[PDB]
């Protein structure tokens, strides 16, 4: 525990011309019926392995989602919902595979859910293959790569002593310490 | 006034007080509910519906002076040991479903047939719960557990050294199969060498572990301990 | 049966006016039942007692006798029969504990802490609320520690082996021991238990056992010391025990208050086992592993 | 896990038109209350009527529904898919003046099925059961010297009240009685 | 509890402590508590936090003084009063009882009414930590005879209660073990896989009354009539 | 000897169950287990017999 | 009303109450926090990531 | 010029002003991060101006 770094499973190498191991992909798979339009994510509704947590606010698409290999599209295609599910709104039928994957930068970057370092440089993540990926560094250099994981903090709820009056926000003032 | 009058225009988050019956009306606090019926009150001040009740055991007959408690006898096993009326009664309950498992007829006389009470148990190494009624004399209830494992396939297993179970049978004695209960096991004892055979247990492998469990009753009797000198 | 006088293994006697019956310190081994006695033949009698009538009768008045049983079972493949000769899989003597661990039908403790010198052995599978404490350090072999384990009238000094029956709920057990504050904290798996010796150490004379809550303990992984108070997992959170200052005595407080909702996965059985306690000291912070429905490995 | 319409008891026993190896459940209803403090703003005389009653429900014990995995014996799979596990829905009765003829609204959390103009697509009824916390605003117009809350149910619904708030307004003390 | 032997009779509270010795024959030593007894062996309970019992008024925990570490009773069941009092005729003493729900914090009371002497009708659930009160109540009443916490071999640690549902001749006809806190919110909850047969249920919440034309009113719960399938109504008379 | 253990029992089994025997336990049902010196206490013979149990300090 | 509005238009730096997953929203402390993950919270009431 | 991105992270105590305009009976913050990135959060203050009484629902 407390590593130098802020990435899960940090794992140091030297550059060989070898590849990288990665541990498991966060991610949960699911036989689609036709009849079912709802399916969990979150560990407590799914009971697998390699379930991960989601960011509680839907309107961030933390989800790489796949039917048959088929990229399905976080508003058109799918609805992340409030309580752990995600909504199928298009058609599908009964026995496709249903993938979602932990991508917190999106469709755009499905390998985001990894960090690398090539010399105490952040690399874009390469595709992995068969949970191992090659960069093409040169010999010598130092491969530091983890899992990235979700931190979050959250305020207590702000009423002002009223359950129905309207409070318009205006402005957040953050004090951080950057030293 | 002012107090009070901004409280009650307030949001009323705190009321984990519970119910209170005794205070007027006027004078109920904030945090208590004059009637509370099936509600359960969380320490944070939520106010939720309770739970239901599952019935798992039902039978019909005449029952008075009942009691029921629960109990592990000295592998781990866990039954519910209960007198009804007259009688001392085991069960064991597994996904909500309680079996009969014993039935101790006419433990008691009609004088404790209505008569509750005062239940023990202690942990030994042949555990026992002790039924004190102000009538009768004191009642123990004894388990006495042996444990073997099985070297051949077949119906039968044999217990080396049981003297304790010469009077073994299905009123006496319950055959668990790796944790699993045997329906009718048939028991044969022999007194020439100590050793009860136990058949009709079904399919058994090699190395499957055979717990027998044998519950008795006893009285407790007035007796004077000397030494010979 | 293995027999150590004064640090060197003796050989057994079967035969009568053999060889070694010649051989001082000397033994022979016997089996007694209500129906007489009979002694020993062949390496293969079923024996449960030892004398030294040998053609030299007896012993020196301090010779140490040492006798054990090498029988490895209930233990892994790769271990010996033989005595410790800094080796691996040797056998290291244990005076007395197979009168309260079952090394025939494999009970055997479960439970370790260490109490005023003494090891302390808590949890039986068949004697469930029993713990048995060793002799003050090194006291009967010098050089060895924590070896005896015996109860009889053979040594009745305080310094000696003692145990403490507990009386409590049923389907209780002892789970987890610590020592804290003056006091041994037995935790059971419905109750917590404290044992005090006053002003004296804690021996067969002087053992008195307070009843503190009917919170008890998941397993022994769940218990730690902080810089400030001792913590505990039970079946509903978090509780750490405080003195009383009505009285002195111990009870306990609920610390994960607030989390209440998160707890309660660990009174089925086979999670018992899976949440575990650490504490770091470095950071001033209590690691709780918790675990949850549908994984039951870790 | 489909409830049905109760029929009529016949000498205690009661029988059901159900396909052979159907999961029958059956148990009697209890009545659940909470019932809140009395407001008299600190008088004894003045009226205060009431506008509206904030309750603040937390439904996550609720928002969780019935998958296709669930399916016993070939039943109807789209009668129990997307189906609410724990109904939420309570009443809400409000007494003045000591009087215990109060006014009542009984289905807070909306209908347990679809109406025209009311339910909303791809979310099952009621829809304010599938958000984790719900606040709801009931209004409650009435005039009294004292006035008081009961949330109650006699179903197989659950209801799990976080919070409540009344609005009201003071007038004069012109109470005279009930008859 | 707490080093101490506490000897509940029914007008007072002794206490037996050793001291810094066992308790023998030569080492007793009888502390005088209070003057409030308990009512019977089965209404003594030890919580997380203290031992609590049921005396005629209410409900009793003991605790240590802070002057010079004596014992003293402390009234739990302040507020509900009320509740209390049926137990000053022998008849109804043997029928209340006291459990310990450790999964929940709480203490279960089942208690009794004037009219049924067979086992306790109403129950009462304490939370321990802020010394709340509640009331669970079922139609016809929740008739208990004991309350106990076992271990089912799937589930594992619950509270069984054993109860009847029916009556014959003002003795119980029936014997049935139920189970708390189950996974819906009905009461006398029971599964049966269907065969083609009838389903038994419970007793009908009801009162029967003879009419007599100069009475008008006739009364709805236990209080007023005395009979075992009374039930308790919505306090709302616009329901 | 001096050292032999005498236990005389009484085995009148009144005030008990119809299905108790009037003989020592031996892995039966309704037999009787000594209490050394508890008639000295309860009535064995007016039926007044203790009732309630406890535990305290390893002794019932 | 005066208590909390003037509470929760002041500056919140005593954040040091960690993580409160049993009150109400409307009832979580404002040194508590409903949801916390993977957030360190120091005894001066600063949060930080792990 | 001179300092490195982002400039912000350079001043050893930074305060942000983040504008959030949206109207609701209750407000809440999430200050989350899904990256390799750090943050320490030292304090917070929020700027909310209050209106009479039309909530309606999200439906």
């Amino acid at each position: 525990w407390n590593a130098s770094l802020y990435i899960d499973f940090i794992q140091r190498k030297t550059h060989n011309g070898s590849s990288y191991e990665l541990t498991t992909q966060p991610a949960v798979t699911h036989t689609t019926n036709v009849n079912q339009r709802r399916y969990g994510v979150n560990f407590t509704l799914t009971r697998q392995n390699t379930a991960f947590t989601i960011n509680p606010v839907t309107t961030v698409n933390d989800l790489y989602v796949t039917l048959d290999g088929t990229l399905l599209t976080p508003n058109v295609d799918y609805i992340k919902e409030e309580t752990g599910y995600i909504y199928l709104l298009s058609t599908f039928s009964t026995g496709q595979t249903l993938k979602i994957a932990s991508s917190p930068e999106g469709n755009t970057t499905p390998n985001s859910w990894y960090t690398v370092y090539v010399n105490n440089i952040r690399q874009v993540s390469p595709t992995p293959s068969a949970g191992t990926f090659t960069l093409g560094a040169t010999n010598g250099d130092i491969i530091n790569w983890g899992v990235n994981y979700l931190t979050i903090y959250t305020t207590p709820q702000f009423l002002w002593n009223s359950l129905g009056n309207f409070k318009r926000t205006q402005h957040a003032y953050l004090f951080l310490d950057n030293r | 006034r002012n107090n009070e009058v901004a409280a009650e225009q307030s949001i009323q988050s705190n009321n984990f007080g519970g119910l209170n019956t005794l205070a007027s009306p006027l004078n109920v606090p904030y945090q208590d509910s004059p009637l509370l019926l099936n509600t359960t009150v969380d320490t944070s001040g939520q106010v939720y519906k309770r739970k239901g009740t599952r019935i798992t055991y039902t039978t019909t007959g005449t029952s008075t002076g009942c009691y029921i408690t629960g109990f592990t006898s000295g592998l781990a096993y866990q039954f519910q040991v209960a007198k009804r009326g007259r009688d001392i009664l085991l069960f064991q309950t597994t996904n909500d479903v309680t079996s009969l498992l014993l039935t101790k007829s006419n433990v008691w006389d009609t004088r404790a047939e209505a008569v509750r009470p005062s239940v023990v148990t202690t942990s030994e190494v042949t555990p026992r719960v002790i039924f004190a009624t102000g009538v009768n004399k004191p009642v123990q209830l004894l388990f006495v557990e042996q444990q073997t494992t099985q070297t051949a396939n077949g119906t039968s297993v044999v217990f080396s050294s049981a003297d304790r179970f010469v009077n073994a049978s299905t009123a006496n004695c319950l055959v668990y199969v790796n944790r699993v209960l045997v329906s009718a096991p048939s028991f044969s004892y022999n007194a020439g060498t100590k050793q009860l055979t136990v058949s009709n247990l079904g399919s058994t492998v090699i190395g499957d572990v055979i717990d027998l469990v044998s519950v008795t009753w006893q009285w407790w009797a007035e007796s004077q301990f000397w030494y010979g000198d | 049966i293995d027999v150590v006088v004064n640090g060197v293994q003796r050989t057994p006697i079967y035969t009568p006016g053999s060889a070694p019956d010649s051989v001082y310190r000397n033994y022979y081994t016997y089996f007694a039942d209500t129906t007489g006695a009979a002694t020993g033949t062949s390496s293969t009698s079923l024996v449960n007692g030892i004398f030294f009538d040998a053609i030299p009768l007896g012993l020196a008045t301090n010779d140490t006798v040492e006798a054990s049983n090498n029988t490895n079972i209930h233990i892994g493949s790769a271990s010996i029969a033989t005595r410790y000769n800094y080796n691996d899989g040797s056998y290291i003597p244990a005076f007395g504990l197979g009168d309260f661990a079952d090394y025939l039908n494999g009970y055997y403790p479960s439970v370790v802490t260490f109490f005023q010198g003494r090891l302390v052995f808590g949890g039986f599978p068949h004697r469930p609320l029993q713990v048995v404490f060793s002799n003050v350090n090194d006291n009967i072999t010098p050089g060895r520690y924590y070896n005896s384990f015996s109860i009889t009238d053979d040594n009745t000094a305080l310094s000696s082996a003692f145990d403490i029956i507990l009386n409590s709920r049923p389907d209780d057990r002892v789970v987890a021991l610590i020592e804290w504050q003056s006091s041994l904290f037995i935790l059971t798996r419905q109750a917590v238990f404290r044992a005090n010796g006053g002003s004296s150490i804690l021996s067969s004379t002087n053992r008195v056992i307070s009843y503190v809550s009917s919170n008890g303990c998941t397993n022994s992984r769940c218990i730690v010391r902080t810089d400030f108070n001792v913590m505990y997992l039970s079946d509903t959170g978090v509780y750490n025990i405080n003195p009383l200052v009505e009285n002195g005595e111990y009870t306990v407080k609920e610390l994960s208050i607030k989390i209440r909702d998160k707890f309660g996965v660990t009174r089925e059985p086979v999670y018992e086992e899976l949440p575990w306690m650490a504490y770091d000291s470095v950071n001033k912070q209590v690691l709780l592993g918790y675990p949850d429905v549908g994984q039951t490995n870790t | 896990n489909i409830r049905q319409v109760s029929p009529t008891p016949s000498a205690g026993t009661f029988t059901l038109g159900a396909t052979n190896g159907d999961i029958i459940n059956w148990g009697v209803n209890y009545l659940t209350i909470y019932t809140t403090p009395q407001f008299l703003w600190n008088s004894l005389g003045n009226f205060k009527r009431t506008q509206h009653a904030y309750l603040f429900l937390d439904n996550r014990d609720g928002v969780g529904v019935y998958v296709a995995s669930d399916v016993n014996n070939g039943q109807d799979i789209n009668q129990l898919t997307e189906l609410y596990r724990v109904p939420i829905n309570f009443n809400l009765s409000v007494m003045y003046n000591n009087q215990l003829d109060g006014s009542t609204s009984y289905d807070v959390m909306g209908y347990d099925s679809m109406y025209w103009d009311e339910g909303v697509f791809d979310v099952s009824s009621p829809y304010d059961q599938y958000q984790p916390y719900q606040t709801l605003k009931i209004p409650i117009t009435g005039i009294g010297y004292a006035f008081q809350m009961l949330i109650w149910n006699h179903s197989d619904e659950y209801f799990k009240l976080g919070g409540y708030q009344i609005i009201a307004k003071q007038k004069g003390k012109r109470h005279i009685g009930r008859y | 509890w707490q080093s101490s032997l506490f000897i509940l009779t029914r007008q007072a509270v002794f206490r037996a402590n050793g001291g810094s010795s066992i308790l023998s024959s030569t080492n007793r030593v009888i502390s005088y508590v209070s003057s409030n007894g308990c009512t019977n062996s089965r209404c003594i309970v030890r919580t997380d936090f203290n031992v609590m019992y049921l005396s005629d008024t209410g409900v009793y925990n003991i605790n240590p003084l802070v002057e010079n570490g004596e014992y003293t009773v402390k009234e739990l069941s302040i507020k509900i009063r009320d509740k209390f009092g049926v137990t000053r005729e022998p008849v109804y003493e043997e029928l209340p009882w006291m459990a310990y729900d450790s999964v929940n914090k709480q203490v279960l009371l089942g208690y009794p009414d004037v009219g049924q002497t067979n086992t306790s009708r109403y129950v009462y659930v304490y939370n321990t930590y802020r010394e709340s009160w509640t009331e669970y109540n079922t139609p016809c009443g929740f008739n208990i005879w004991s309350t106990t916490e076992y271990t089912d071999r799937l589930l594992g640690t619950s509270v069984c209660s054993i109860l009847y549902t029916t009556t014959s001749s003002g003795t119980p006809s029936n014997f049935i073990i139920i189970r708390w806190n189950a996974s819906l919110y009905i009461d006398f909850i029971q599964r049966k896989t269907h065969n083609g047969s009838s389903y038994e249920l419970t007793t009908q919440p009801a009162v029967t009354h003879t009419t007599n034309v100069n009475q008008r009113r006739y009364g709805v719960n236990f209080t007023l009539t005395r009979q075992n399938t009374a039930f308790t109504i919505n306090p709302v008379t616009t329901v």
